[PDB]
């Protein structure tokens, strides 16, 4: 029974990963073929830039604004900056904007979404000058609606590019997200790659490679059939036509009986999907963002993401039929993502309850080999030798993602003690259960029989695995001491911060 | 914030090829439009050529050529088949994108100016 | 510490079959490795059969197929079944248990615990 479980788990992971790699390679070939026909000095689509921020550090906000100003695209109608401020602290962010751009910071009294006239002309008067707006704190969706209205004011605008207050773009991060929109008439949304620059801590180092794998592999295969599930927060381009149609059933979102205050990018992509439109992902557009360093904050972020995932999965399954044959792969991916967590949980429970050293060692070695292959592919693709650190990510997935996913279902399906134990008690219980299972397996199997071949195999395998993880951690420590793990962007940003 | 210094120019016969180099100290952000303005004696500033730092090009001609180093924050404008009426004072101007992204040929829009030559 | 109690054994004619079994009382029988030893009339103890904690069976020469050893954790006892009895098989059988050991498993001194043993006689 254990052999069946291990073999089925290994195949069910590796075969699907290989298929995703093949589909992503085909998508990359198609994108390169499309790009090869682009004439030199191409500027046809008129784009509007929308940035939404809320209490961002002045240094990163200034860097983001300057990088946006550094774009090589020559057809930009207007820059729109929306701030959830109007108290006092965000006046400093407005001052940073005034340092980077013109002195045009409007102070509307009410949000456009709640206004009786959802028109941009109410608060805006010029369509050619960059505008910064301070609005009452209502969330990111409400601020994005104002940006959409302001971009829809101009009848010559053909597309919008959405950037976060922290994302730092490259010199050609706008030209690459707006070309696929003009390649196929059925494409109405383009997704851009997101990278992590503050790869100093171990957790950030693992999260960077997780992002790389979930962008290059997970979304390229989806974009081969032009059915990208999530466009993405840091970078993303949309057509004004589809936005003028989907922006109405997007601010009044309801799930069971309450408004939604999380996501704001996955549902927007899903609404495009339900209308039969096509969405692509370009790997040639790069946007740099940061990742949380503390483990608890990362767990909170993961559970917040899973909260929206557990609804939009059914929402996308209810509309996958409209696309046609393309969508069978989408439903298969949805079922794979649903069943993978259950398979992992069941396998862990089965190998923990039955304290057998052979099965545990075989599972550990099989998982190590699978993650080694996965990290090797990423190292080959990214030309970076640090991608092998991804072999450690399994630990995170067993200590920061599974409890977060469990909490995301146990709290959504339904003083300070309730505010703190509502998001961390399940994680503590999971850690205690894992530790108790380990102690039980060690105590139950407490013997040394070197005359048995299988005991030798189990002990040698576990020792080799410990040596492998130890040398990986030692390499990480040596790299951190030598500052070899620092990204070039982080190396420049540290010097800029020192100079300030 | 940015300082523009232009060098070159002089008394030259009708047959020749001048070369004026304008160097900017500061940051150009790869989005400002750099232009040349002509001021003949007894006349006013008139548009000659302009170009974005990233790329583009808009003359007037077919005889003038615009070049940008894009590495040392300096750029060059050359002349071919000079005319007796072409002699004037040349000014190097820069237009930032802080106010608007629209392209204009009006010298009033440009905010940074340098000392004239020739 | 584990206590071993023998059971089975008797007079069986040549060519017959006989099953013996030793039961162990202890905190954890699963981790123990069991072994069956023979003491012939020549009085020289030798290894005969063994079963490890991972259900691996070890047999001595000339008893590779004749002797079969089985283990049952539910009744925490190990049973040896012998077929095609031979005149040289009349001897005293002992059951031994081990918890910690190395490469050596055929030596009598490598097993910490021992049992009373039972006398098995074969008549031709
Ligand atoms: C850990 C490294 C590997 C073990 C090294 C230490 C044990 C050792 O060196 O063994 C020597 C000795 C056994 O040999 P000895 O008894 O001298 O042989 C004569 C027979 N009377 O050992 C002893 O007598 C002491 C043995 C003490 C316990 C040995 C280690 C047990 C480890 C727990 C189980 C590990 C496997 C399960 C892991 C599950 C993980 C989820
Ligand atoms: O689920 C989401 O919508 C977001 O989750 C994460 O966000 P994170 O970086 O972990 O944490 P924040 O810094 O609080 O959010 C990222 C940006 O969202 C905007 N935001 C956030 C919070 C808020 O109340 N209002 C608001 O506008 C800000 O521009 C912020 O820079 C992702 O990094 C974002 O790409 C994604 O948009
Ligand atoms: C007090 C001390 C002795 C406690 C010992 C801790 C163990 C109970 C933990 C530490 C490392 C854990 C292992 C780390 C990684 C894996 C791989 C994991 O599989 C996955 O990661 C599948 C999902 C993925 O591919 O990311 C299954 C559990 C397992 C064997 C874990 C089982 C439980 C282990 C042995
Ligand atoms: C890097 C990235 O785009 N991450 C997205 C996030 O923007 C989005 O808000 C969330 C859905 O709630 O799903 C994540 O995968
Ligand atoms: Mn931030
Ligand atoms: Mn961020």
């Amino acid at each position: 029974s254990a052999v069946w479980g291990i073999s089925v788990y290994g195949v069910f992971v590796l075969g699907f990963y290989i298929a995703q790699i093949v589909f992503s390679e085909f998508n990359r070939m198609r994108l390169s073929d499309w790009i090869s026909l682009r004439p030199d000095n191409w500027n046809a689509t008129r784009v509007a830039v929308i940035i939404a921020g809320y209490r961002e550090d002045p240094f990163m906000f200034k860097k983001c604004l300057e990088s946006v100003r550094d774009s090589e695209y020559g057809n930009v109608a207007r820059l729109i900056c929306v701030i959830d401020g109007d108290e006092e602290e965000d006046l400093k962010m407005a001052e940073i904007y005034k340092q980077v751009y013109n002195d045009n910071v409007k102070k509307p009294g009410v949000v456009l979404c709640e206004s009786e006239n959802k028109n941009g002309s109410t608060i805006d008067s010029d369509v050619s000058k960059n505008i910064c707006i301070l609005q009452p704190h209502r969330g990111k969706r409400e601020s994005l609606y104002t940006g959409f209205q302001l971009a829809s004011m101009d009848p010559s605008v053909h597309a919008v590019v959405l950037i976060d207050s922290d994302t730092v773009l490259e010199k050609n991060a706008i030209l690459e997200v707006v070309y696929p929109l003009s390649c196929d008439p059925n494409i109405k949304a383009v997704a851009g790659e997101c990278k992590i620059w503050n790869t100093d801590t171990i957790l950030s180092m693992l999260v960077s490679w997780r992002y790389f794998s979930a962008f290059n592999v997970e979304r390229g295969a989806q974009s081969l059939w032009k059915t990208v599930q999530c466009v993405g927060g840091p970078l993303g381009a949309y057509t004004i036509d589809i936005i003028n149609e989907i922006k109405d059933p997007w601010i009044t979102q309801t799930f069971l009986g309450n408004k939604c205050t999380y996501g704001d990018n996955r549902r927007l992509t899903n609404e495009v999907l339900m209308r039969g439109k096509k969405i692509v992902y370009t790997p040639f557009a790069v946007g740099w963002s940061d990742s949380p360093t503390n483990v608890m904050r990362y767990i909170v972020q993961q559970t917040r993401w899973s909260k929206s995932w557990c609804r939009e999965i059914w929402y996308t399954l209810g509309s996958a039929w409209k696309h046609g044959f393309s969508g069978i792969y989408l439903a298969f991916e949805c079922m794979y993502q649903i069943m993978y967590f259950f398979l992992v949980m069941y396998l862990f429970s089965y190998i923990a309850i039955k304290a057998d050293i052979r099965a545990q060692t075989a599972t550990v070695l099989v998982s190590t080999l699978v993650t080694i292959i996965k990290s090797s592919y990423l190292a080959l693709r990214a030309k970076n030798l640090k991608a092998f650190y991804f072999v450690l990510y399994t630990y995170v997935y067993f200590f920061c993602m599974i409890p977060a996913r469990i909490t995301a279902m146990f709290t959504m399906f339904d003083a300070r003690v309730w505010l703190w134990a509502k998001q961390f008690l399940i994680t503590y219980m999971w850690w205690a259960g894992v530790l108790a299972a380990g102690v039980y397996s060690i105590v139950d199997n407490w013997y040394f029989d070197w005359a048995d071949i299988q005991y030798r195999f189990a002990l040698v395998g576990i020792c080799s695995y410990l040596v492998f993880v130890s040398i990986v951690l030692v390499i990480y420590l040596i790299g951190k001491i030598t500052t070899w793990n620092y990204t070039p962007l982080q190396k420049e940003l540290i010097e800029e911060r020192y100079l300030h | 914030q940015v300082q523009l210094v232009e060098s070159g120019g002089g008394l030259v016969q009708a047959g020749g090829s001048l070369r004026l180099a304008c160097a900017a100290s500061g940051r150009i952000f790869s989005s400002d439009t750099l232009a040349w303005f002509r001021r003949a004696p007894g006349k006013e500033r008139e548009f000659v050529a302009a170009s974005r730092w990233s790329g583009g090009g808009t003359d007037y001609k077919g005889r003038f050529t615009f070049s940008r180093d894009n590495t040392f924050n300096t750029m060059c404008l050359e002349m071919n088949s000079l005319k007796p009426e072409d002699t004037a004072v040349y000014y190097c101007a820069l237009r930032t994108a802080r106010d608007s992204y629209y392209y204009t040929r009006n010298p009033t829009g440009y905010d940074y100016w340098g000392q004239g030559t020739q | 510490q584990v206590q071993l109690v023998e059971s089975g054994g008797g007079l069986v004619q040549a060519g017959g079959s006989l099953k013996v079994s030793c039961a162990a009382s202890g905190r954890a029988f699963k981790t123990y490795r069991m072994a069956w030893f023979r003491q012939a009339p020549g009085k020289e103890r030798e290894f005969v059969s063994g079963i490890s904690a991972l259900e691996t069976t070890y047999y001595a020469d000339s008893v590779k197929g004749r002797f079969t050893i089985s283990r049952d954790n539910t009744k925490n006892t190990v049973s040896l079944q012998m077929d095609s009895l031979k005149p040289e098989d009349t001897a005293v059988y002992y059951c031994a248990a081990r918890r910690y050991g190395g490469t050596d498993y055929t030596t009598t001194g490598s097993y910490d615990y021992w049992g009373q043993g039972t006398q098995v006689t074969v008549s031709s």
